[PDB]
RNA sequence: GAAACUGCGAAUGGCUCAUUAAAUCAGUUAUAGUUUGUUUGAUGGUACGUGCUACUCGGAUAACCGUAGUAAUUCUAGAGCU
RNA sequence: UGAUUCAUGAUAACUCGACGGAUCGCACGGCCUUCGUGCCGGCGACGCAUCAUUCAAAUUUCUGCCCUAUCAACUUUCGAUGGUAGGAUAGGGGCCUACCAUGGUGGUGACGGGUGACGGAGAAUUAGGGUUCGAUUCCGGAGAGGGAGCCUGAGAAACGGCUAC
């Protein structure tokens, strides 16, 4: 082409959006945002498919006209914002509040939560770097830049990020004996404990997961978010603990469920 | 041949015929915007001095300043330069345009002619607002560049 | 003699209204008119006016003797103007309609001045 | 509020498969060898004053009025405003 | 950082500097210093500049494609393969220039010809192994009667833009 794209057909829209092949030709393409885009939910997805609040693109468009939805802290107008992993989604005016998490399933979920974890996010530093005059700085893959951290966070590592004074409030420094939640491939979502790391000079390196129940897994550093220290989480899980399973596992859940039903 | 006369000096303008050579021969060969003797022009024009300047012909094409010619060539014109004024035409568009010279000649049908001789708070708020925003920029400055430099 | 059965009922405040499905069961009936089940709705929910009332999408399952179809109720007549489709409003006689004529319609004024 | 000046867009989509045989292309790499409107986040002093804390406000152009040329068309000229 | 004379700092200067707000909304509502739209000071709309991010491209590594030898040599003066210095580009590079060397590919099929040949995801048939198809709705590419050259713009060698034949 001569310049960008501006379409999203629906066949070529990232699978776990879950759209439908039939209803409609084109599907929200996700704008330019602090997320990208492949691992990201827009809003009118959370809106209408999901919530329900809506049953048109068109009425998406008016409820965010009327300024009903803030995300991240602040009130986004955008329809096709890319929200993404560790955001806060929260509606005052039916005072409600949600992170983005996966189910085990890889797909995104709207986890409810209080008013006392929308306070704060989760972050893991892209980069620390110094900059003009020196002054050091971090990359997040949340596109934040925070100037003046403590000289301790390292890359990899993950930030508390409170949204009312924005600065650092805390951090993990990643490393073997955390819990982590996986944010790609087939293991996403499934949480477990760094138990070995192996690099390789000038590849990306391997980290060894475990989930509580024995089943061991692995994944690239890329795609790994650490959400507590030690096993404890800082963060509420979602509906199932992160732990991944045979598909016989949920046969017999479900006959099970349906022995009692 | 035919003339239309202007005046910024009132601002009235007027359109005239005439068609004899020896009241036009001092008009004939020269050029815009250079000052020709009103006198030739007829007995009732003394002391009235023109400015001639622009003027079209059969075939409509515009006389173009700068062109040393009694012709009509074939020039590559910007649209917002004289003789090209498309409307709608996406910026950065160009045409070759045909127009007539400047030289004043016996090929115009109408001759352009002017006469020359007559024979608050919301800058003081929106100021100050930002004054006291450049001000605490540096006041943010401070705020943070020393909490670090004790660490 | 019909039952009118409402499931997935949810209120949402952000457009001021509340929805559901209506399930319609109306034996001996060929299909309840929505103007006919305008009136039941709005003596179900207690709605103090008849127009905030808006219906449509109605299916009457093979076999007859029963229907779905989609129900929205609002709770303010300015609400159901600003969030409802226009046609919508023309379907509880809120508003009337016009037409076009494509020829002209921009392409000589383009021209113009 | 129409027109109009200004800003942005019209480089996406739609159509087709002519040329094209490691070429396009696919999986997989790299950019420490680059540009990147926009989004999101951060950031921003000094112009002259002999840095001893800011130093004053320009005409002219559309829509419009009006004279016109050309058979000619979002062809085109000149004057009066803002 | 796997790896940088890296990030970044200091210094000496250099530029006929792109820059560093003469812009626009509602809402009022604390209090005089001359009680003077009076000192304030808010939330915002647009805008300029650096870094990061995002939406992207541009090049780019390895491997992989049908039939044909009644196609065994092809490329190299005038870029063919490499070197050094430049020029140009957004940037690497014979991309182009000057000088230098004589290289580069080939029975593991170069080069050349055919294709009623865009490539893939796929399709028909299928015991298995296969054979044949793939213009077409998804992805990548290319073109707008045939060639070529451009303006604007972040982005086009654009054709529902221009210029020439
Ligand atoms: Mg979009
Ligand atoms: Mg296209
Ligand atoms: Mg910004
Ligand atoms: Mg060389
Ligand atoms: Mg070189
Ligand atoms: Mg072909
Ligand atoms: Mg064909
Ligand atoms: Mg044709
Ligand atoms: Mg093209
Ligand atoms: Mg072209
Ligand atoms: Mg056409």
């Amino acid at each position: 082409a001569r310049g960008l794209k501006k379409h999203l057909k629906r066949l070529n829209a990232p699978s776990h959006w879950m759209l439908d092949k039939l209803g409609g030709a084109f599907a929200p393409k996700p704008s330019s945002g602090p997320h990208k885009a492949r691992e990201c939910l827009p809003l009118i997805l959370i809106l209408r498919n999901r919530l329900k609040y809506a049953l048109t693109y068109r009425e998406v468009q008016s409820i965010l006209m009327q300024r009903h939805i803030m995300v991240d802290g602040k009130v986004r107008t955008d329809k096709t914002y890319p929200a993404g992993f560790m955001d806060i989604i929260s509606i005052p005016k039916t005072g409600e509040n949600y992170r983005l998490l996966y189910d085990t399933k890889g797909r995104f979920r709207l986890h409810s939560v209080r008013d006392e974890d929308a306070k704060f996010k989760l972050c893991k530093v892209r980069s620390v770097q110094f900059g003009q005059k020196g002054i050091p700085y971090l990359n997040t893959y949340d596109g934040r830049t925070i100037r003046y951290p403590d000289p301790l966070i390292k890359a990899n590592d993950t930030i508390k990020l409170d949204l009312e004074t924005n600065k650092i409030v805390d951090f993990i420094k990643f490393d073997v004996g955390n819990v982590v939640m996986v944010t790609g491939g087939r293991n996403t979502g499934r949480v477990g404990v760094i138990k070995n790391r192996e690099k390789h000079k000038g590849t990306f390196e391997t980290i060894h997961v475990e989930d509580a129940q024995g089943h061991q897994f692995a994944t690239r550093l890329g795609n790994v978010f650490t959400i507590g220290k030690g096993t404890k989480p800082w963060v509420s899980l979602p509906k199932g603990k992160g732990i991944k399973l045979t598909i016989i596992e949920e046969q017999r859940k479900r006959d099970a469920a349906a022995q009692a039903a | 041949m035919k003339l239309n006369i202007a005046n910024p000096t009132t601002g009235c303008q007027k359109k005239v015929e005439i068609d004899d050579d020896m009241k036009l021969r001092n008009l004939y060969d020269k050029r815009i915007s250079q000052e020709v003797v009103g006198d030739l022009l007829g007995e009732e024009f003394e002391g009235y001095i023109f400015k001639i300047m622009g003027g079209c012909d059969k075939q409509g094409f515009p006389m173009k300043q700068g062109v040393l010619t009694p012709g009509r060539v074939r020039l590559l014109l910007h649209r917002g330069t004289s003789c090209f004024r498309g409307h709608g035409r996406r910026v950065g568009e160009r045409r070759r345009k045909s127009v007539r010279g400047c030289i004043v000649s016996q090929d115009l049908s109408v001759i352009n002619l002017v006469i020359v001789k007559k024979g608050t708070p919301l800058t003081l708020q929106r100021k100050r607002a930002r004054i006291a925003d450049k001000k605490k920029r540096i006041a943010k400055k401070k705020s943070e560049a020393a909490e670090y430099q004790k660490l | 003699a019909v039952t009118l059965r409402t499931r997935k009922f949810m209120t949402n405040r952000l457009l001021s209204r509340k929805q559901f499905v209506l399930e319609v069961i109306h034996p001996g009936r060929a299909n309840v008119s929505k103007a006919d089940l305008k009136e039941r709705l709005a003596k179900i929910y207690e709605v103090k006016d008849s127009n905030c009332i808006f219906v449509f999408k109605f299916r009457t399952h093979f076999g007859g003797g029963k229907s779905t179809g989609f129900g929205l109720i609002y709770d303010n007549l300015e609400a159901a103007k600003k969030f409802e489709p226009k046609y919508r409003l023309i379907r509880n006689g809120l508003a009337t309609k016009v037409e076009k004529s494509r020829k002209q319609i921009k392409e000589r004024k383009n021209r113009t001045k």
